[PDB]
């Protein structure tokens, strides 16, 4: 619900979409290549579970 | 070594919140570090985008975040509330509106437009 | 604290791969991380300068 | 609001000779 947040302080919630699009900009990756291919990141992510 | 003499990204490394720095003091058989971190605070709700549909185009920030205060949209950096008008200059385009999950109609005020009339 | 609470730019910490996030699970006598990693793949060559 | 400002011109390069 809030991620890096509730590490360094009070929770801040954030939606998970928008979470994972910085996670993605954290490594290098901008966020337009998370939302233009939201879904397959989702199924990608669901059959690894 | 990486918090008294640098900067640590390791997240609760050296104290809660993220780092500033830190100072060593000597203690009998130990030594004791005054870890210095930012810690935020005051927070309030905002309704969010992740992109804005300008004319047949999606823009996403640069760094920072879209928010609104019920009305008008502005761009922020995501661990301070500064906010900004959606600008070409704060902003990126990639591909167009209906592609991206949550987009949203916004206006964006290229600064170029009210500077160049003559 | 590293890679739950946040994301690491450490190499292979978090699992291989840029790490994204991490979900902890409870075991007996330990804790199992998931390491959710962005992997890169189908590469083709470019001409670059 | 800021200590330590210095009086200095900032080049725009959006106007230098490109007016039209
Ligand atoms: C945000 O909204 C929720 C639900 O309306 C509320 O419980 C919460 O206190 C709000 N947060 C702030 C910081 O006002
Ligand atoms: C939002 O901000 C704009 C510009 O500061 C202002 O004109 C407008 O009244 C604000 N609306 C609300 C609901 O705060
Ligand atoms: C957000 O959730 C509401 C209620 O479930 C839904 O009506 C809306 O379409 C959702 N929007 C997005 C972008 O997921
Ligand atoms: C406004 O957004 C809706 C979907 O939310 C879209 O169908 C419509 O085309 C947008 N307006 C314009 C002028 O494109
Ligand atoms: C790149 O070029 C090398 C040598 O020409 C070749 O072996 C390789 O299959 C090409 N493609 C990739 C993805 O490396
Ligand atoms: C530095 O200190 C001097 C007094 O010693 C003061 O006049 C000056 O304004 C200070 N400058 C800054 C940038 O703090
Ligand atoms: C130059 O700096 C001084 C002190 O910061 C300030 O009072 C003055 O207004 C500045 N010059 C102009 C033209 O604004």
């Amino acid at each position: 619900t809030s991620g890096w947040t509730f590490g360094a302080g009070a929770a801040l919630q954030i939606p998970f979409a928008m979470q994972m699009a910085y996670r993605f900009n954290g490594i290098g990756v901008t966020q337009n290549v998370l939302y233009e291919n939201q879904k397959l990141i989702a199924n990608q992510f669901n059959s690894a579970i | 070594s990486e918090c008294v003499l640098g900067q640590s990204k390791r997240v609760d490394f050296c104290g809660k919140g993220y780092h500033l720095m830190s100072f060593p003091q000597s203690a009998p058989h130990g030594v004791v570090f005054l870890h210095v971190t930012y810690v935020p605070a005051q927070e309030k709700n905002f309704t969010t985008a992740p992109a804005i549909c300008h004319d047949g185009k999606a823009h996403f920030p640069r760094e920072g975040v879209f928010v609104s205060n019920g009305t008008h949209w502005f761009v922020t950096q995501r661990n301070f509330y500064e906010p900004q008008i959606i600008t070409t200059d704060n902003t990126f385009v990639s591909g167009n509106c209906d592609v991206v999950i949550g987009i949203v109609n916004n206006t964006v005020y290229d600064p170029l437009q009210p500077e160049l009339d003559s």
